[PDB]
């Protein structure tokens, strides 16, 4: 099979900076006798499908932006964003049609470098629809921060709680490239009736001192 | 030119799976369809392909011995059946008209995926619970509000917020699996908190293996 | 050489 190599495996630069995605094949894909080199280069953000950008390794496809170019011959390929865009933060992947099984690259991901943004924190009780079903989750969202580590710890009357919480974070923003995270608790009924303060505690760079939110049942 | 697939299944180890892909603003017969997986972190994987019109298959050595597909043109449908499924298939499955070049048009169309989910696990539609603003869900001027969608499987729900009006703030976060064996996600958007009183805030939440479609009211 | 039926969507012609 055609092994499709990518480096460098991920890729952050500043809006507006160039950005350089390396494809290597296993094997020359390049034909001389119409002297095309059958490869192309996707892009995939999250949820859907990839979208393709290049093929002939060079040739764009219509309406995408001309801050992509691809370049290359033979084995060696390159696909180029001359000034990168919020927008462009994705998952990159080469593809090689030149012989069975169609293969693919591992991916290479684009995130911008920006600056730092402390999260703002909100958070919700359960609410009464959930109440009456017999659990309880306290959810609390940490939107739009950078850089992407941060830390909630979850306090019950004041006692740091373990192992009854999960997070989740988003992908980059299109838009302000920042992140956003959930943290949700999970009780039962009838333990969350047992307390009074729930709180979650924020630790970020953006932050000099932890941030606490909270709220009495 | 657009591919529609089938929703995601949940299959048990060992059984079958069958996905279909729905083609339409094309003849279908003309060209051939492709099938690519992706598993979650993994790298894209193709399968085979169909030529619409005279139904000869190509497939991946992986595949040979599992998979087959097949076409209806009356139907204008491409079809992937996978058997012997093993936990390593649970992934997205792909229908896609891949790298079309021909002499005057070049293009590149795949469907929205059917993701897969190879288990023994209990199907379950999420119940929906508002995310209501109040005094503690303001950053000033901003306020957070959102939906719950809680005790589901398997993956993908999909969420919407006034049947797509609303787009600007939203974060619908990956889902994480309860040790009870079922997903659960929030979806939160910001809004101005002056505004809370005359606007209206609908999640809408599609989950396909349980042909759930849920519209809640947020209300402060 | 290029195998043409690894992808029959692509005309090699076609430039």
């Amino acid at each position: 099979d055609i092994v499709m190599t990518q480096s460098p495996d991920s890729l952050a630069v500043s809006l507006g900076e160039r950005a350089t995605i390396n494809c290597k094949s296993s094997q020359n894909i390049f034909f001389s006798s119409n002297n095309k080199n059958y490869l192309a280069w996707y892009q995939q953000i999250p949820g859907q499908p990839p979208k393709l950008l290049i093929y002939w390794a060079s040739t764009r496809e219509s309406g995408v932006p001309d801050r992509f170019s691809g370049s290359g011959s033979g084995t060696d390929f390159t696909l180029t964003i001359s000034s990168l865009q919020a927008e462009d933060v994705a998952v990159y992947y080469c593809h090689q049609y030149y012989s069975s099984p169609l293969t693919f690259g591992g991916g290479t991901k684009v995130e911008i470098q920006r600056t730092v943004a402390a999260p703002s924190v909100f958070i919700f009780p359960p609410s009464d629809e959930q109440l009456k079903s017999g659990t309880a989750s306290v959810v609390c969202l940490l939107n739009n921060f950078y850089p992407r580590e941060a830390k909630v710890q979850w306090k019950v009357d004041n006692a740091l709680q373990s192992g009854n919480s999960q997070e989740s974070v988003t992908e980059q923003d299109s838009k302000d490239s920042t992140y956003s995270l959930s943290s949700t608790l999970t009780l039962s009924k009838a333990d969350y009736e047992k307390h009074k303060v729930y709180a979650c505690e924020v630790t970020h760079q953006g932050l000099s001192s932890p941030v606490t939110k909270s709220f009495n049942r | 030119v657009q591919l529609v697939q089938s929703g995601a299944e949940v299959k048990k180890p060992g059984a079958s799976v069958k996905v279909s892909c729905k083609a339409s603003g094309y003849t279908f017969t003309r060209y051939a369809i492709h099938w690519v997986r992706q598993a979650p972190g993994q790298r894209l994987e193709w399968m085979g392909w169909i030529n619409a019109g005279n139904g000869n298959t190509r497939y991946s050595q992986k595949f040979q011995d599992r998979v087959t597909i097949t076409r209806d043109t009356s139907a204008s449908t491409a079809y992937m059946e996978l058997s012997s499924l093993r936990s390593e298939d649970t992934a997205v499955y792909y229908c896609a008209l891949l790298t079309v070049i021909t002499p005057d048009d070049a293009f590149d169309i795949w469907g929205q995926g059917t993701m897969v989910t190879v288990s023994s696990a209990s199907t379950k539609g999420p119940s929906v619970f508002p995310l209501a603003p109040s005094s503690k869900s303001t950053s000033g001027g901003t306020a957070a509000l959102g939906c719950l969608v809680k005790d589901y499987f398997p993956e993908p729900v999909t969420v919407s917020w006034n049947s797509g009006a609303l787009t600007s703030g939203v974060h619908t976060f990956p889902a994480v699996l309860q040790s009870s064996g079922l997903y659960s996600l929030s979806s939160v958007v910001t809004v101005p908190s002056s505004s809370l009183g005359t606007q209206t805030y609908i999640c809408n939440v599609n989950h396909k293996p349980s042909n759930t479609k849920v519209d809640k009211k947020v209300e402060p | 050489n290029p195998d043409p039926n690894a992808n029959p969507n692509v005309d090699p012609n076609a430039n």
